[PDB]
């Protein structure tokens, strides 16, 4: 789910992402490894002045 | 298959700056079948040696976007390697006609076959250019029809630090 990403090829005039990188081999070892995309971010910000 | 020859006394630091792509010639099914909504397109070149120092700029759907490159020498002048950046592998390149005041013409070639490319200095190309630039499109052995011509507008430079590729 991450393989996206950049190359440009002189020879024909196309920027475009590459093929390498697309599958893995899971080891039997591990019944699941799933490849969804996520992110979390948490702020805060406190002030006090007197 | 022969190789054209070079620009006889090319020197980098006079051959500088800008150069806004025309059009390329080449036998490649891509601009056959995917050429629809292509991009607008520039070379910018630099001195660094016999070897130039290059960026390509162009827009990706709508973002700009930096090929920078080093055209590694082959030993002769005006002829190169692309250093061979990816498993591809080297690309042979060439710059064969040119003014440094109006206009430029390279040939690329990988796996056998050989491509073309059209640049002006400026956003206005000649004709006479032009019909110079279809001769070395019929030295490539490609015809008229394998010629595709990029945006002639909307041209880009000096993109943001990620959308510069860092190819070297």
């Amino acid at each position: 789910g991450e393989w996206r990403e950049l190359r440009y090829d002189s020879t024909c005039e196309r920027l475009y992402y590459g093929d390498d990188e697309k599958y893995f081999r899971k080891p039997y070892n591990f019944l699941k490894y799933h490849f969804e995309a996520l992110a979390d971010t948490g702020i805060s910000s406190e002030f006090y002045d007197n | 298959i022969s190789t054209i020859q070079p620009k006889a006394n090319f020197d980098a630091q006079q051959f500088a700056g800008t150069w806004l792509l025309v059009a390329v010639g080449s036998a490649c099914r891509f601009l056959q079948e995917q050429g629809h909504r292509a991009e607008a397109t520039t070379l910018h070149v630099a001195p660094q040696g016999t070897a130039m120092a290059v960026s390509t700029f162009r827009k990706l759907d709508g973002i700009c976007w930096q090929v920078r490159q080093l055209y590694g020498d082959t030993g002769v002048l005006g002829r190169f390697l692309l250093q061979a950046r990816d498993a591809r592998g080297a690309v042979h390149v060439v710059v064969a006609e040119t003014d440094y005041q109006s206009f430029a013409v390279l040939y690329l070639e990988r796996a056998g076959q050989l491509s073309v490319k059209l640049y002006a200095r400026s956003l206005p190309v000649s004709d006479s250019v032009l019909s110079g630039f279809e001769q070395r499109v019929q030295e490539a052995h490609l015809t008229e029809d394998q010629i595709f011509y990029f945006p002639k507008y909307g041209f880009c430079e000096a993109a943001d630090q990620f959308h510069v590729l860092d190819e070297v």
